[PDB]
């Protein structure tokens, strides 16, 4: 329900319950953001961020219902600008 | 006998080695007998600028383990590298008494791993583990195991070895102080798609030291202090503890005159008439370590002139003391 | 445990999961000796 979601994620494959993404955003998110699909319905919040500063990935935990297993590689997942930080905020 | 004469040294001990190929500013000082060479202190001031490679055993904490060296030794201080986990093991550096003083550097310093990652399942293609480790090299994000999102580098790493059945992979990792390898294998899971965690880890470099460079257990330092208390025999101290002075090693050196020292100690700035021998490429700012001519770490200092500008200037402050290691009357004051 | 060594021609560690290496050796635990500081066995060990 934001009036505008960006890209965030592509689908990598799901680990333990959690969809693994590779970011497709320039930006890092929050803990717990709401993540969407493109329709902006949400599929579940930011857990883990993690990998190297020039191929950052995160988890997503999955809302009720969701399931990790359901997607596909490629698959889009989607944030709201808001919930977005500049990488700088991590730097020296 | 490894004192600079006031007139091949490869074999010349810790801050000494090689100093022939430093820079000569002056061929002559006046003697002072304070101090000591630091393989020749007395027992008590050897033990007080003390260092000892400890192999942490596994379950007790790096607080605990510290507790009880202070206990056998009956000392008045100690303090320590940076803590491993109660389960890790390995190097601990130690640091008694006025070595102490040079904890901060030790903690801040990088460190070496090697570890075992217990994966939650067989990989299809046994190669994905080695590709994952190679794409969690680098400045990397990691929240700690209230705790913020940071980066912190893991300069390299390696797979040793893989047993898919057992799902355990060991590999070794050069990191940035702070770095978790606990983080790092949850994230080899994430990233491999079957889940993982850290089945075990061992800690093989703080800093200056590796487990090769004279690492010794809780075992040796209760054992050379019961041999010193029942036979009064200081061997066995002296090989298990050793001179501050070798976490200095990798530093840059000035060689300050007798005459200056305690100048230097009280003053917390080194002046151009107190320099007796400088290294080669220290520029402006350096962080650099001034000895005396027995090799005594003085001080943790930042070079103030450059190696070339030593050479040429008449005048003027040479290096500024940020960390005084020294007792400050060790060496007499000039008045 | 299950973090194994053996000493390479260096005298430094080549880490290990196997409890025999390739060339035959019988690999040693990486990791030191429980501590206790009420340990009774110095005499013994350094006469040893």
């Amino acid at each position: 329900p934001p009036d505008t979601v960006l890209e965030m994620g592509a689908f990598l494959h799901p680990c333990e319950g959690d969809i693994v993404c590779r970011s497709i955003n320039t930006k890092i998110p929050y803990f717990n953001a709401p993540i969407y699909l493109e329709n902006k319905t949400q599929v579940g919040k930011v857990d883990e961020i993690l990998g190297p500063l020039n191929e950052v990935f995160f988890t997503i935990k999955c809302g009720d219902g969701v399931q990790a297993t359901s997607f596909k590689e490629g698959d889009k997942f989607y944030i709201a600008a808001d919930k977005l930080l500049p990488i700088e905020r991590f730097l020296p | 006998d490894f004192v600079i004469k006031p007139e091949d040294t490869s074999e010349w001990p810790l801050l000494l080695k090689n100093f022939d190929k430093l820079l000569v500013r002056s061929g002559h000082y006046t003697p002072i007998p304070a101090g000591s060479s630091p393989l020749k202190r007395d027992l008590k001031s050897y033990i007080s600028s003390g260092v000892i490679n400890l192999d942490k055993p596994s379950n007790p904490s790096s607080h605990e383990v510290v507790a009880w060296i202070k206990r056998i030794l009956r000392c008045e201080k100690t303090g320590h590298s940076g803590t491993l986990d109660p389960k890790v093991t390995g190097c601990l550096i130690v640091c008694i008494d006025r070595a102490t003083r040079l904890v901060k550097s030790q903690q801040g310093a990088g460190k070496e791993y090697v570890c075992i990652v217990r994966l939650h399942d067989a990989l299809k293609d046994e190669k994905d583990l080695g590709r994952s480790l190679e794409n969690l090299t680098g400045a990397l994000f990691q929240r700690p195991p209230k705790r913020q999102l940071r980066v912190r580098t893991i300069y390299e790493s390696n797979l040793i070895e893989f047993d898919n059945k057992r799902n355990l992979g060991v590999f070794w990792a050069s990191c940035e102080a702070g770095t978790y390898m606990r983080t790092l294998c949850v994230h080899l899971g994430m990233l491999l798609g079957v889940g993982g965690h850290m089945q075990e880890l061992r800690r093989v470099r703080s800093g200056a030291l590796s487990e090769n460079d004279n690492m010794v257990t809780l075992h040796d330092v209760m054992d050379a202090q019961w041999v010193y208390d029942n036979t009064r025999d200081e061997s066995y101290l002296r090989s298990i503890i050793q001179p501050l002075e070798t976490l200095l090693v990798g530093y840059k050196r000035i060689v300050v005159k007798d005459s200056a020292v305690n100048a230097v100690c009280y003053g917390a700035k080194l002046m151009i008439p107190g320099l007796l021998r400088y290294e080669e490429g220290i520029e402006l700012y350096d962080e650099i370590v001034l000895i005396t001519t027995k090799g005594e770490a003085i001080a943790v200092a930042i070079a103030q002139m450059s190696t070339v500008d030593l050479a040429s200037c008449d005048h003027g402050v040479v290096a500024s003391v940020k960390r005084c290691i020294m007792e400050r009357d060790l060496y007499p004051r000039r008045w | 445990m299950h973090l194994m060594y053996t000493l390479g021609p260096d005298g430094k560690r080549i880490y290990t999961l196997k409890k025999v290496t390739e060339s035959g050796e019988i690999t040693k635990s990486a990791h030191p000796a429980r501590f206790s500081p009420d340990d009774k066995y110095s005499r013994q060990r350094v006469t040893l």
